[PDB]
């Protein structure tokens, strides 16, 4: 018995995409000479960490 | 016509925040204390009138 059974398959792609993102952040602070100031505008998320 | 063949997602936002403080050396007769006391009187009167 001598023969062959074979073929090909194919796919077509025409995907096209763009993306833009902009941001400005303008925090401002006041503190006295020799002091320290901390500022946070945002949030807190819970994290499962333990000894 | 391109909008029949194109999909757009758009997001845009803004946040504004200000924090300020005013200190003042006072006593029990000073204007800040009096204003808060009169506020308490008004709150009590409103509760009563309901």
């Amino acid at each position: 018995n001598f023969g062959i059974i074979t073929g090909v398959l194919s796919t077509i792609n025409f995907a096209l995409s763009n993306g833009d993102a902009y941001l400005i952040a303008n925090p401002q602070l006041s503190a006295r000479s020799g002091g320290r100031t901390d500022f946070l505008a945002g949030g807190q998320v819970p994290i499962l960490q333990a000894l | 016509l391109g909008n029949l063949f194109k999909s757009t997602n758009f997001q845009s936002g803004n946040t504004d925040l200000v924090i300020l403080v005013t200190p003042r050396v006072v006593s029990a007769a000073s204007l800040e204390n009096i204003r808060q006391v009169s506020q308490a009187v008004e709150m009590k009167d409103e509760y009563r009138n309901t």
